[PDB]
RNA sequence: CCCGGCGAGGGGAGUGAAAAAGAACCUGAAACCGUGUACGUACAAGCAGUGGGAGCACGCUUAGGCGUGUGACUGCGUACC
RNA sequence: GUAACGGGGCUAAACCAUGCACCGAAGCUGCGGCAGCGACGCUUAUGCGUUGUUGGGUAGGGGAGCGUUCUGUAAGCCUGCGAAGGUGUGCUGUGAGGCAUGCUGGAGGUAUCAGAAGUGCGAAUGCUGACAUAAGUAACGAUAAAGCGGGUGAAAAGCCC
């Protein structure tokens, strides 16, 4: 609150309120006493702890049998209707696509698909990985996620 | 003076109830006209025992 | 004939055909109530008896409703100490209906 | 058969209408109208135009015949009040509240 | 989906006092600071 | 997060003011007085859980007294007589024969009077 | 279980006549007061006033007994003049005789509302000038 | 189309899914004042509440001792922060 | 203004001496519910049965739960085939709370579980609005007052003539 430090004042002890300030938060409206500050809650993240939750969910993903792990899954082009027809052949729906090579013909695909997302395996995102119906995977990606967890 | 507290609404009603407008004990119409009356006064057209009043 | 029997730590008078309430029983609606702990039966005239739980007496009954009552509220409060607390309670009961009291 | 006339936003305090309004309440239309022509008060002319509009719409329109018509309700409600500051001595700056009325008349044969 | 099924370790979450919420609440008025004196009042005065 | 504040209290209010149905003036239409009334209410109701019982128990003594006094014994002598006579749990709410059909009650009184020392 | 309680309609009341010429003030007063509530009989209710309809036949010849008499002066201050004002018990029995017994039972009944409700069943009149032949009064000795 | 101050306001007839969306028009509390109904108030008394309760209207009382709302009378009884 | 038994009343209904009775508190106890935890029995990873001292409580600590705004699963799925909001009642839990439902309403809503917070007002002789209160009480501004006939007008003690 700006544009005045004035005290409305004219003493206290006259059958009324302190009338305290023209910038006070309590002054009907225009600024309140505990209104929000910028929040940045990110930490160090302890590496042995991080990698050890990812081992817990990576075992569970096998215990719930969701990792298909298609050998060299790819499309000819970054056209949504082709990638989507590939997944229909593979009889898959509403899936997390993991590229193993960050290849631009798969990375620029799939945008039109309602419940599909494409990410690279390098430091694979664990909040995404518990969502989605299946994990499409490549075997080259399964190799580089085990080395990040080694 | 002043007062102790804000007063109940039943109090406001009692104080104005006896001061309220009082009955006419029905009304009159004329013996002598198709004019309506006012009782034991004379109408705007003068009918009661004739003559004239209110030549306005 | 009107009669008295004991419901627990409290004693209860009842008549024939009279439906009465007492502190909750295990006994259910479809089961039999019978009371050997009758303290007197008031007969045709006043009885002169000493020893209660009269052996030559029973009240036989049956349950007609098992429920829980209305909600009473409990206030614990102290001015000047800023002390206010509340509890609820409903209390369980059983209705029995008395057909019994032998002649 | 029933007809409503209202005068909303009318120039009256409501306590002074209700004095007059309650008088001709339940009176039947013709006795009520006689009583009203010879009441001088500002309240009685305000009510007159609305009592007549009620009676007049019974003599026409969705109504038919008036001989068995009676004025079942005559009542008054809070209309929107306008607030003004009255200038006065030693720099006193008090409120005068300018009341209006919502006048509801109902006539029916019912 | 496996999402949304995670939880704290037993007893790990202390939660902390909010203060000032309700009056039949035990916590409320005063703050866990009692009557009068510098430590009931807003943050000021003496150096460490 | 702008939180509204007061959509939780609207319900606490409507609980108080519903309990405060039947009450005089401001108590049934102002939360502030309703709230006050409701709190005194439960102090009296929780008092009266125990107290109602003590209060009727006096009438219980007093109806037994008047039967007994008509039967030529005083109440305190009848209850000490009834105690000296053998066992019986009894109860003060028993004697419907105190107020009405008063031909009876005579056997308990003769028993007690006999047993007295 | 629940208790039974009285209702206004069931009350018997009946009319009792107290000869008072053999009696003395306070033993007449507290018995009358006992009966004027109904606490001699079974009430079994907190809220209905039962009692008898009570005639004192006379009470013009009521002794107060003993030396309390010559200092019994019935204190009041209705609103005027410096001083207490007074009347000896003897003026109060010899002239308008009702009042000695009247303000003797008055203080034996509780507070406001119940104490007015208990009182209005009693009559004394002046003394030995009763009109209560036709009801067939039930005699009562104290 | 009706009353009217050359006015205000509302109804009548017609529009719309809806005007119980009629123009200050979104759905709509609480204070606020007024209308409408039941029951109560002239043995009448102080935190206005609690404990007991005639009576009376309404629910076919599912007539089976009940629900609802109120209540003459009357034990007890000193607000909250 | 009794008003120094609490008051009435009492010259035994007193007091004293001796002794007996009764009533009288969440006490003391039985009944039915419940809180947390020790002893013991089944016998354990977690628990359940029996029994039990215990459970008035501020300052103040300590653990849990609830709603209000908001996030994620929720790119899915319910919805004019009746969503949010308003309100009276019943039912229901220790309470916070929850659920059912007639009236209303004409589009939005949603668990489970965890998490972020501008997180519940009733007080600040606190700030704003709508609007009460004393009250239909007080007010008619130097009393340079006013009358009566006609008239603009439905209407005039204040206007025009």
């Amino acid at each position: 609150v700006t544009g005045s430090g004035k005290k409305p004042w004219r003493q206290k002890g006259t059958g009324r309120a302190r009338s305290g300030s023209i910038k006070s938060p309590i002054w009907r409206s225009g600024g309140v006493t505990f209104a929000a500050r910028p929040q940045d809650h990110s930490q160090k993240v302890n590496k042995k702890m991080y990698r050890g939750a990812l081992k817990s969910i990576l075992s569970e993903l096998v215990r719930q049998d969701r990792l298909i792990v298609v050998e060299k899954f790819s499309v000819e082009a970054p056209k949504t209707k082709l990638l989507a027809q590939k997944l229909k052949d593979m009889a898959l729906e509403d899936v997390l696509i993991i590229t193993g090579e960050l290849d631009e013909n798969l990375f620029l695909a799939a945008r039109n698909l309602h419940k599909v997302d494409v990410r690279d395996a390098t430091g694979i995102d664990p909040v995404s990985l518990i969502a989605f119906d299946k994990v499409v995977m490549t075997a080259d990606a399964v190799k580089q996620v085990e080395e990040m967890l080694a | 003076a002043v007062q102790q507290n804000k007063p109940t609404r039943s109090k406001r009603g009692m104080r104005r109830s006896h001061d309220a407008l009082t009955a006419v004990t029905s009304l009159s119409v004329d013996k002598t006209s198709g004019e309506k009356h006012l009782r034991h006064h004379i109408t705007a057209d003068g009918y009661y025992r004739g003559r004239k009043v209110i030549a306005k | 004939m009107y009669a008295v029997f004991q419901s627990g730590g409290k004693q209860h008078r009842v008549s024939e055909g009279q439906t009465v309430r007492l502190e909750k029983l295990d006994i259910a609606t479809g089961e039999t109530v019978e009371f050997a702990e009758v303290l007197m039966i008031a007969n045709g005239e006043e009885v002169k008896i000493g020893v209660p739980f009269v052996d030559g007496g029973v009240i036989k009954a049956e349950v007609v409703a098992h429920g829980r009552g209305e909600k009473v509220k409990i206030v614990k409060f102290r001015r000047r100490k800023h002390y206010r607390k509340q509890q609820g309670h409903r209390q369980w009961f059983t209705d029995v209906k008395i057909t019994g009291i032998s002649a | 058969m029933e007809t409503i006339a209202k005068h909303r936003h009318a120039r009256s305090s409501a306590q002074k209408v209700r004095l007059v309004a309650d008088l001709i309440r339940g009176k039947k239309v013709s006795q009520a109208l006689d009583i009203l022509t010879y009441t001088n008060k500002k309240a009685a002319v305000l009510v007159k135009k609305v009592l007549e509009s009620a009676i007049a719409n019974a003599e026409h329109n969705d109504g038919a015949d008036i001989d068995d018509l009676k004025v079942t309700k005559i009542f008054v409600d809070e209309g929107p009040s306008m607030k003004r500051i009255m200038p006065r001595a030693k720099g006193r700056a008090d409120r005068i509240l300018k009341r209006t009325s919502h006048i509801t008349v109902v006539v029916s044969d019912r | 989906m496996r999402l949304n099924t995670l939880s704290p370790a037993e007893g790990s979450k202390k939660a902390g006092k909010r203060l000032g919420r309700g009056i039949g609440s035990g916590l409320g008025k005063t703050g866990g600071r009692g009557h009068k004196g510098q430590k009931s009042r807003s943050g000021g005065g003496v150096r460490r | 997060a702008r939180v509204k504040r007061g959509v939780i209290a609207r319900a606490r209010h409507k609980k108080i003011l519903k309990q405060a149905k039947g009450y005089y003036g401001a108590r049934s239409r102002v939360y502030r007085v309703a709230f006050q009334a409701v709190i005194k209410a439960g102090q009296y109701a929780y008092r009266d859980r125990r107290q109602r019982k003590r209060q009727f128990r006096q009438l219980w003594i007093a109806r037994i007294n008047a039967a007994a006094r008509q039967n030529g014994i005083s109440y305190s002598k009848f209850i000490n007589g009834l105690k000296k006579a053998s066992v019986e749990i009894d109860r003060k709410i028993l004697a419907d024969i105190a107020v009405f059909d008063k031909v009876a009650f005579t056997a308990l009184v003769e028993k007690a009077k006999a047993a007295l020392a | 279980m629940k208790t039974f309680t009285a209702k206004p309609e069931t009350v018997k009341r009946d009319w009792y006549v107290v000869d008072a010429t053999g009696k003395t003030l306070g033993r007449l007063a507290t018995e009358l007061a006992r009966r004027l509530r109904g606490k001699h009989k079974a009430e079994y209710t907190p809220h209905v006033d039962t009692g008898d309809y009570i005639i004192v036949l006379n009470a013009d010849k009521v002794a107060v007994t003993g030396n309390k008499r010559t200092d019994k002066v019935y204190y009041h201050h209705t609103g005027h003049i410096g001083g207490i004002k007074q009347a000896t018990f003897e003026e109060m029995i010899a002239r308008r005789p009702e009042r000695v017994i009247e303000i003797a039972v008055k203080g034996m009944l509780p507070k406001g509302p119940l104490g007015r409700a208990m009182f209005r069943k009693l009559k004394v009149y002046a003394g030995n000038e009763h009109n209560h032949a036709a009801q067939q009064p039930q005699v009562l000795d104290i």
